[PDB]
Parts: C-alpha cells; sequence; structure tokens
C-alpha cells in the first residue's frame, strides 16, 4: 500500500564555484586585473589611484 | 606597413605570409586609434611647436646666441618651421605605420644638408625630443607611448 516513489528529493552538489579551476583562475586573474596600471587614459590620472 | 610587407615579399619569390597578413589585420584594427592620435596632433600644432622650441632654447641657448644660427626673428621663425615640418612627418608616420614617409621625406639626407646649412644636428634632435615630451604630455598614456616611439625614431635618426 505504501507509495513507491513519493517525490524526488533534491540533492545538493559537492562543487559550487570554488573549483572549476579556470573559472576560479579567472576570479583571481581578473581581481588582480583591476590593480595593474590600466593604460588607456592619460598617465597622470593613473599615478594618483590608491 | 603594406608597402614594406609587399616589397619584403617582393625580394623573395613568394606571396604575402600569414604572419604578415596578421600584421596587416592588426594594423587595420589599430588604424582608427591612430587616426584619433593624428586628430589630436593636427589640432594641437601651434602650442606643441612653440612649447617644444622654447624648451629647446631653454636647454640650448647657443642657437639663439648671436654667434648661433637661429639669431633673429626670421631665423627663429624658420627654426619653428623646421619643428613644424618634423611634427608633420611624425603625424604621417603615426598614420602610415611605416617610417618610410618620415624617412624619404625628412631623414635620408639630413646630415649633409644641415652640415651645409651651418646648423647643428644635435639641437634639431633636442627640439624633436622636446616635441616628444610635449606630445607625450598631451595625449593618453599608452597612446603617448605610440606617438613618442615614432618621435624616438626621428630623434635617433637625426643624430
Ligand atoms: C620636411 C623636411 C625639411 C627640413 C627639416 C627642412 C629644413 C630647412 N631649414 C632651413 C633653414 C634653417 N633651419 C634652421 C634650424 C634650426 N635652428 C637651430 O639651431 C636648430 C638646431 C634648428 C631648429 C630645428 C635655421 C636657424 C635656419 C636658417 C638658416 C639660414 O637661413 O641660413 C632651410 C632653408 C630655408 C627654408 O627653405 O626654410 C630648409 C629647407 N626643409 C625641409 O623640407
Amino acid at each position: 500500500n505504501d507509495v513507491v516513489i513519493p517525490s524526488f528529493k533534491p540533492v545538493q552538489a559537492r562543487i559550487q564555484s570554488d573549483k572549476t579551476p579556470i573559472l576560479a583562475k579567472a576570479i583571481a586573474d581578473l581581481a588582480a586585473q583591476a590593480k595593474q596600471m590600466d593604460k588607456s587614459k592619460p598617465l597622470f590620472i593613473e599615478l594618483g589611484r590608491s | 606597413i603594406v608597402t614594406k610587407s609587399i616589397v619584403n615579399a617582393d625580394a623573395e619569390a613568394r606571396y604575402l605570409s600569414p604572419g604578415e597578413l596578421d600584421r596587416i589585420k592588426s594594423f587595420v584594427a589599430g588604424g582608427q586609434q591612430r587616426l584619433r592620435i593624428a586628430q589630436a596632433l593636427t589640432d594641437n600644432r601651434e602650442r606643441l611647436v612653440k612649447q617644444a622650441g622654447d624648451q629647446l632654447f631653454q636647454k640650448r641657448p647657443d642657437v639663439v646666441s648671436p654667434g648661433g644660427n637661429a639669431y633673429g626673428q626670421e631665423m627663429t621663425a624658420t627654426c619653428l618651421r623646421d619643428l613644424d615640418y618634423y611634427l608633420r612627418l611624425v603625424t604621417y608616420g603615426i598614420v602610415a605605420g611605416d617610417v618610410t614617409p618620415i624617412e624619404e621625406i625628412g631623414v635620408i639626407g639630413v646630415r649633409e644638408m644641415y652640415k651645409s646649412l651651418g646648423t647643428p644636428i644635435e639641437a634639431v634632435g633636442e627640439g624633436v625630443r622636446a616635441l616628444k615630451n610635449a606630445a607625450s604630455t598631451l595625449l593618453s598614456a599608452e597612446d603617448a607611448a605610440e606617438a613618442g616611439s615614432y618621435f624616438d625614431y626621428v630623434v635617433g635618426a637625426l643624430q
């Protein structure tokens, strides 16, 4: 009488985004892309950025 | 860069290389930015030439000394016209990508010329270096690297 398949239990993954290691290499490479001199606009505005 | 690639593949018996076609493609892609740099240098002709010439006379007062060549209003006007000519050739070289317009209009026989005119070569070169510094201060940063490296060719080729 008991129900054979009641529902489908949602199962969680064991990798979220910290792996996949050039999505993860991209997190890093691009986070460090911001603070390297970005030469597109005049140079005098780019020595005065903390 | 098309003329130089064509004559280089002309010296050999073969066609244009895939590498050279990549060079032409990258030159086309950067050509619009080079036209922007030419736009800025065309519109800043006056003050760039005057600031560079006055920086030259600050560095080298021998030319405007009365024993020097650029003594007097007319002689110093021709001095500023020479700096104008060289800035014009620098804009041509920035647009073309070659230095063959700079070379065959203003580099190739300039030593014998300025020897026969009595004019020192090194002061011309210092004035073009002052032009390089002024146009480097006017433009965007790596854009100024682009402009100042053609200026650097003119400076190294004059000496
Ligand atoms: C586009 C390539 C190109 C260049 C470079 C060029 C130079 C040039 N410079 C001249 C004179 C001159 N050039 C100078 C130059 C200088 N004063 C100095 O001490 C500095 C080192 C230098 C400034 C850069 C002076 C003082 C004269 C007058 C000399 C004279 O009248 O005898 C003359 C003779 C008069 C004239 O026709 O203007 C020419 C043809 N002509 C050209 O077609």
